[PDB]
């Protein structure tokens, strides 16, 4: 269900940048790149890690 | 045995691969004259030995002669790149195992292969003023003769005599433009005289320190000629402001951007004086050193400008001159790109966010059947987000932007074949009130921007100013500023969006140059280009019509060029501008043209980028975000299109085909560009009648598609897919795969791509008509990832579903039935949104089938 | 209205730019060559004093500026230095250690010396 | 964005937080480190 797993990736992403945390930059340089490989999702799993690292 | 060759006989003109050190020949008295000329000109140290014993052989020949380089590099082919790979590498670039690179041949993965390149711009210039010494010989020694390609070496010393006649000593002249014009463009790519840096010339030499004034560099310039070309029978204008009026500036810019290498970029862009307004030293630009066009100083000069008023002030503020000099030094080592200054004292990055995704598309796709595990229709397409180093990212790109030449005498055939594709058209410089104002609230440059957009401009001058702004350009030069920010809007790749707002200047000059011409363009029909043309109401079908009006088998095709926005050359983009403006001549001197040309050639080839407040010098390519930019590309697309014809032609053995008219052609059209100078309106007319037959094209802003008999293409005659690749490679700096590029080989079915969309046949009113229909899935992304602000008001979120319907109004026709379901659930919800609130009633399939039934009369 | 402010605005820009230059030295290029021309892309390499680098990443910063030093045939002192983030640093971090823990885009504000 | 633990719901209902579960092991072995590991462990 890679479907949902890209709509949250991009959810998250957007509560992300809406929360401001824009001040490091090899932090979101690494989770722009988690999302930016995460919308580009070949399988659910990959998907899964990428997000559950994501999360945190 | 099959090597390149240049053959212009009575009957076979051609230049292709025909097939045919101490290389042994097989006639009397032909080698007995190769002897008689060898033995009168052999003192000069350009010539390769010969030997007269009917074997008139040479010695010390590259086994691939400069020809073959040239052509391999004009005709690439990753397929077939054996001639190529071997040169590159017996001529120490890089070793065999070299090409393993994925992308090893590309210019924008691998762009080592410069370096790789420019490892022969050595044995290049070695062999150009070998040349030039051979020339001098000639002329010195009274000969009459021509100057090819394949008889000549890679090392220089040149070769195979026997073919010229014994003139009188001290007057001979030699037929060069075959030699010097297809050898043109790649003394650029590897970038041949560059050692003419250096103290005494040498690479294991100290760079000279030229002085940190100097400018003009004519006299160098000249000695580069008389050094270099010499022998160039035409009058080279150092500046092209002594070229006499359209066809000399094109030969003539292509020889400035040759030199402009040798020179500190230190010394090009504006020229800087220093006015005592009211006694303020005022250092402001009243000259420009353009690479491709010269020294041109400008005429009008106005010291004491004691008073200012709105046209001054603008002129003024438009030059780089009171940013660059009066400004705190910055450089940057993120990019290669030169650098200048900085406006304010701290560096600047801007982070891209991700757009909305909209919550009740997704449900109403998961309830009504989508989004489901193995539907055919799948998404892939979003609203990405950048990180912090994007605008100086999205700048370093222009990295791909080698300068580069393009082959005068062949591009001495194509300025006019387009000016015939244009023919049809009105044109003239029309005065301001003729220029209906479009596409308002756009943009504007550096210092504009930050005051407004080009419409508090076009408020602010009146008629007469913006004329009196066109007579400087017509005797003035202006630099300008863009300013390359970051766009937001949903795809399915991973980099990132730019927009280059140009300058308010610049607009309100080629707008006053070019709108009548736009709008002639912009009004046509059954045109060949389509830009502005109707959208719906048999639009796509009528086109379609008129695309194969008489074609013979219709293999319809299309094609895209690789980042054509950056990678644009430099000759071809002074040649689209200059056929953009011979519908000036009843209006403009030659001179008014020249100082226009060179305005524009300013303000796009090369100006000032505000990179966030990195000052740096476009090197080249093309403003996305300028209006004359779309109808520019689109006779840079004829252009390239027109010249792949010309390839094709030459680049086919007219002695094996069997045709007599195209034959005759072919011959005539190769007189026509390469043997002689004058339009030869005859043969322009013809071949523009012959285009606009076998090889009708259909070419909107950028975007073309084509049809084309399929059979003249397997003997080889008009654009294949192959062709118009390999030129595409050595004329733009970039690399387009095959991969990425399509062939319909049945009309039945409609082109698999043009302006991104398939088209299917139907049988509307029991009527086989072509309906163009969008990718599902695109159409999808679209849905439930909002772009702007819609939570306020809808309105415009619902007119974009509207769009999207009236896209997806040919899915309810297509045969798979989930594709008509998006439709369906496109129509649902927008039922659903104005209940929330028949032709007048969008939530009707009526409205959407008006909108596409090939003859409804409407808005 | 408007268009009186903005074509205001060009020469008022023009006019303090000018100022936040205006001196002598660039007034003793200018008497160095001819009626005038001299090409915009050495002015501010000259009579600027207010050098600002931008170094991305430690490999260059040891092959590159340094802690004084030399660039456009002139003397550079290291003034206040500040990262990525616009936040201050000190010279002494920059190292082979303590490098993945900077902001990278290092931008210096040296002077002439 | 407060559906995102909507969405998060259905989310878990299928994944049960695998490297977050592989966190929550660690420290269930007692090797709780002094801070997040990056996706230090005393003992
Ligand atoms: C005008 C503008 C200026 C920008 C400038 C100035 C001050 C020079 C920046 O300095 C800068 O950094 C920007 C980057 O963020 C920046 C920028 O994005 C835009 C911009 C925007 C936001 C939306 C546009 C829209 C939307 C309503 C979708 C259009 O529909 C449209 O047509 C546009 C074009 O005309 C258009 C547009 O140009
Ligand atoms: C909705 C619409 C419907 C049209 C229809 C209907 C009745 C099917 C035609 O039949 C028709 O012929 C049109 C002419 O082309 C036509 C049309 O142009 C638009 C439209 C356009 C082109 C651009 C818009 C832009 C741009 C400047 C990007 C906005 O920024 C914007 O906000 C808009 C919304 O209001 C906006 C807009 O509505």
């Amino acid at each position: 269900k890679m479907s949902d797993v890209k709509c949250t990736s991009v959810v998250l992403l957007s509560v992300l940048q809406q929360l401001r945390v824009e001040s490091s930059s090899k932090l979101w340089a690494q989770c722009v790149q988690l999302h930016n490989d995460i919308l580009l999702a070949k399988d659910t799993t990959e998907a899964f890690e990428k997000m559950v690292s994501l999360l945190s | 045995v099959y090597r390149a060759f240049d053959i212009y006989n009575d009957k076979v003109a051609g230049f292709a691969k025909f097939l045919k050190y101490f290389v042994v020949k097989r006639t009397f008295s032909n080698y007995q004259h190769e002897e008689t000329i060898y033995n009168l000109l052999k003192d000069c140290p350009a010539v390769a030995k010969h030997d007269f014993f009917p074997h008139i052989s040479r010695q010390r020949l590259t086994k691939y002669t400069m020809a073959d380089l040239v052509y391999a590099l004009r005709h690439f082919d990753e397929g077939n790149c054996d001639t190529l790979k071997e040169i590159l590498v017996t001529y120490n670039c890089c070793d065999d195992d070299y090409f393993n690179k994925k992308d090893w041949y590309d210019f924008v993965e691998n762009p080592d292969i410069l370096r790789v390149y420019a490892n022969l711009g050595e044995r290049v210039r070695q062999a150009l003023l070998k040349t030039v010494q051979f020339c001098d010989a000639m002329r010195n020694a009274g000969i009459v003769g021509v100057l090819t390609l394949d008889n000549q070496d890679l090392n220089g010393n040149w070769y195979d005599f026997g073919d010229f006649i014994q003139t009188t000593p001290g007057s001979g002249v030699p037929v060069v433009d075959s030699y010097y014009s297809l050898l043109m463009p790649i003394l650029t790519l590897t970038r041949a005289l560059t050692a003419e840096s250096h103290v005494d010339t040498d690479l294991t030499k100290p760079y000279i320190k030229w002085d940190l004034l100097k400018y003009d560099f004519t006299e160098e310039r000249l000695k580069l000629f008389d050094r270099y070309f010499k022998y160039w029978d035409q009058t080279y204008h150092p500046n092209c402001v002594n070229c006499l009026d359209d066809r000399c500036i094109l030969h003539c810019a292509n020889f400035n951007v040759l030199f402009s290498t040798v020179f500190p970029p230190t010394s090009f862009g504006p020229l800087v004086r220093k006015i005592f307004v009211d006694g303020v030293p005022f250092v402001v630009s009243t000259g420009y050193h353009f690479r491709e066009l010269g020294v041109v100083h400008n005429q009008d000069v106005n010291l004491h400008s004691s008073r200012l008023s709105f046209k001054e002030l603008l002129v003024y503020a438009a030059d780089p001159a009171m940013h660059a000099a009066s400004g705190n030094l910055l450089l940057d080592k993120r990019t290669t790109c030169f650098s200048v200054a900085a406006l304010t004292n701290n560096v600047a990055f801007q982070t891209v966010k991700p757009g909305n995704f909209n919550k009740d598309f997704y449900d109403f796709a998961v309830s009504k059947g989508f989004f489901k595990e193995g539907s055919s229709v799948e998404l892939k397409h979003f609203f990405f987000a950048q990180d912090g180093n994007a605008a100086i990212s999205d700048y370093d790109y222009y990295r791909y932007n080698l300068p580069t030449m393009c082959d005068i005498r062949q591009l001495l055939f194509v300025v006019e074949v387009v000016d015939k594709y244009f023919d049809c058209y009105d044109g003239g410089c029309i005065n301001a009130n003729q220029v209906i104002v479009n596409n308002l609230d756009k943009s504007a440059g550096f210092p504009f921007n930050k005051w407004g957009k080009a419409r508090l401009y076009y408020d602010s001058m009146s008629y007469e100013d913006q004329d009196a702004l066109f007579a400087y350009t017509k005797r003035n030069v202006i630099p300008t500023i863009t300013q390359m920010n970051l766009k937001y809007a949903i795809s399915a790749k991973n980099r990132a969006r730019t927009v280059a707002g140009v300058s308010i200047c610049s607009t309100m000059t080629n707008r006053q140059f070019h709108q009548k011409l736009l709008k002639s363009i912009a009004a046509t029909r059954g045109a060949t280009v389509v830009i502005g043309t109707s959208k719906f109401y048999g639009g796509w079908h009528n086109m379609l019509k008129t695309v194969y009006s008489d074609v013979e088998n219709p293999h319809l095709m299309g094609w895209d060029y690789p980042k054509c926005d950056r990678a644009m050359p430099n000759m071809l983009r002074i040649m689209a501008s200059l056929v953009l403006a011979r519908k000036h001549t009843t209006c403009c001197s030659l001179s008014h043209r020249f100082y226009r040309l060179a305005n524009e050639c300013a303000q796009v080839l090369s100006e000032m980028v505000m990179c966030g407040g990195s000052l740096y010098v476009k090197p080249g390519g093309t403003s996305s975000g300028d209006a004359t930019t779309a109808y520019a590309n689109s006779v840079f697309n004829i252009c390239q299109a027109v010249t792949a014809n010309v390839n094709a032609l030459l680049s086919t053995d007219g002695n094996k085909i069997a045709d007599k008219y195209v034959r005759n052609l072919q011959h005539r059209l190769y007189e026509c560009l390469y043997r002689n100078r004058d339009v030869d309106t005859d043969f322009v007319n013809e071949f523009y009648a012959y285009l606009r037959k076998h090889f009708s094209m259909m070419i909107l802003s950028d975007d073309a598609v084509v049809c084309f008999n399929s059979t003249y293409a397997s003997q080889g005659l008009v654009a294949s897919i192959k062709n118009f690749k390999s030129v595409l490679y050595y004329q733009n700096n970039v690399f387009m795969s095959e991969a990425k590029c399509w062939t319909e080989t049945d009309l039945t079915k409609g082109p698999h791509e043009f302006c991104s969309q398939h088209t299917m046949l139907v049988k509307q009113g029991d009527d086989y008509v072509y309906l163009p229909y969008p990718d599902p899935s695109r159409i999808l992304g679209a849905g439930c990832f909002v772009d702007d602000i819609v939570k306020t008001d809808g309105t415009l979120m619902i007119e974009r579903f509207v769009s999207l319907a009236i896209d997806a109004y040919p899915l309810t026709k297509h045969p798979n039935q989930e594709y008509a379901d998006v439709f369906h659930l496109y129509l649902q919800y927008i039922r659903k949104l104005h209940d929330e609130l028949n032709t007048s009633r969008y939530w009707e399939p009526e409205f959407y089938e008006a909108m596409y039934t090939p003859h409804t009369v409407l808005q | 209205d408007k268009r009186a402010k903005v074509t205001s605005a060009m020469q008022t820009m023009l006019f303090t730019m000018l100022r936040k230059l205006d001196n002598d030295a660039l007034n003793n290029i200018i008497n160095n060559a001819r009626d005038g021309c001299v090409p915009l892309n050495i002015i501010p390499l000259t009579t600027a004093a207010k050098l600002m680098v931008v170094i991305p990443d430690y490999n260059t910063y040891k092959n590159t500026c340094d802690g004084t030093f030399t660039y456009a045939s002139a003397l550079w002192e290291i003034q206040q230095v500040v990262d990525a983030d616009s936040k201050i640093v000190q010279l002494s971090e920059i190292s082979m250690d303590n490098s993945p823990n900077l902001a990278w885009p290092l931008i210096v504000t040296a002077l002439r010396a």
